[PDB]
C-alpha cells in the first residue's frame, strides 16, 4: 500500500536534504512529513523558522500533496490557518513534480510574495512597505522559538 | 490502509462544516478563526420534532485534542438542556453515556458526534424530559 516512489522520495530527502529546509517523515505515518523552512535572506522572514506539515494523499502522485504552515506568518499567500495559495497545489499540479519541488516552491514563495481576495494581500498592494515591516514583526514574534 | 493525520483530518471537517451536510439539523465550525491548531469547535443542534427539545437551538463546545481522531473529542453544551449524560450544572457530556463517545472509532467525526446527540434527544428517556426555559447557558 506504499508506492515505491514515496519510499524513494523519502530516502532522497533524508540523504540529500534541501538547503534551509528540514523535512522528515512521521514516526507513525509514512505519508506525513514534518517540515521546517528557514526564512530566506533578504526577505522580511529572514532569521525566522517556519513549521510546515505535508501529507501525501492516496492518489499521489496524481493528486498534489497537501501542505500547510503551522507557524503564524504574515504573507499574501498564506491565510490565518496556514493554508497556502500556490498554483502547483491545485490546478497546476503535475506528477512530474516532487515533494522536493513543492518545498522549494514554498521557500521561493517566501522570497517573492504574490499579492495577486485577502486582507493581508490587500495590505501588500495598497501599502507594501508597511506590509513588509509587519511581516518582519510577525517573524520576530512567532517564528523565533 | 491510508491514515489522514489529525490536522489534515480537521481541515477536511472544517471544509465539510462550511459546505454542510443533510438537512442542516446539525452544524459545526471553528471557534476561533485564527486557531491554527484546529482544537476548539462550535457545535449546533436543532432539537428534533415531536420531543420537548423541538424548535430549540443548542450550542455546544467541542474540543478535539492532540490524539483526535484516534481519541474522541470533549463535548459540552453551552445552551442549557435536561438530557441523560449531560451534567446538570456544567453541561459537560459524560462520554460513558454516549455510545459514539464510549465506543469511539477513528472513522467518527464532529458531525457524527453531533448527529448522535441529536438522535439521543429522540430516545424514550430524553424526549419527554421537562426542559429549562430557553435562553439559559451554563457558566465558564
Amino acid at each position: 500500500g506504499l508506492p515505491r516512489r514515496i519510499i524513494k522520495e523519502t530516502q532522497r530527502l533524508l540523504a540529500e536534504p534541501v538547503p534551509g529546509i528540514k523535512a522528515e517523515p512521521d514516526e507513525s505515518n509514512a505519508r506525513y512529513f514534518h517540515v521546517v523552512i528557514a526564512g530566506p535572506q533578504d526577505s522580511p522572514f529572514e532569521g525566522g523558522t517556519f513549521k510546515l506539515e505535508l501529507f501525501l494523499p492516496e492518489e499521489y502522485p496524481m493528486a498534489a500533496p497537501k501542505v500547510r504552515f503551522m507557524t503564524k506568518i504574515y504573507h499574501p499567500n498564506v491565510d490565518k490557518l496556514g493554508r497556502i495559495c500556490l498554483d502547483i497545489l491545485k490546478d497546476k499540479w503535475s506528477p512530474a513534480l516532487q515533494i522536493r519541488t513543492v518545498l522549494l516552491s514554498i521557500q521561493a514563495l517566501l522570497s517573492a510574495p504574490n499579492p495577486d481576495g485577502n486582507d493581508v494581500a490587500e495590505q501588500w498592494k495598497t501599502n507594501e512597505a508597511q506590509a513588509i515591516e509587519t511581516a518582519r514583526a510577525w517573524t520576530r514574534l512567532y517564528a523565533m522559538n | 490502509g491510508v491514515k489522514v493525520p489529525r490536522n489534515f483530518r480537521l481541515l477536511e471537517e472544517l471544509e465539510e462544516g462550511q459546505k454542510g451536510v443533510g438537512d442542516g439539523t446539525v452544524s459545526w465550525g471553528l471557534e476561533d478563526d485564527e486557531d491554527m491548531t484546529l482544537t476548539r469547535w462550535t457545535g449546533m443542534i436543532i432539537g428534533p420534532p415531536r420531543t420537548n427539545y423541538e424548535n430549540r437551538i443548542y450550542s455546544l463546545k467541542v474540543e478535539c485534542g492532540p490524539k483526535y481522531p484516534e481519541a474522541p473529542p470533549s463535548v459540552r453544551f453551552v445552551t442549557k438542556i435536561n438530557m441523560n449524560g449531560i451534567n446538570n450544572s456544567s453541561g459537560m457530556v459524560d462520554a460513558r453515556s454516549i455510545p459514539v463517545l464510549a465506543k469511539w472509532q477513528n472513522s467518527y467525526s464532529i458531525k457524527v458526534v453531533l448527529q448522535e446527540l441529536r438522535r439521543l434527544m429522540m430516545s424514550k428517556e430524553n424526549m419527554k424530559l421537562p426542559q429549562p426555559p430557553e435562553g439559559q447557558t451554563y457558566n465558564n
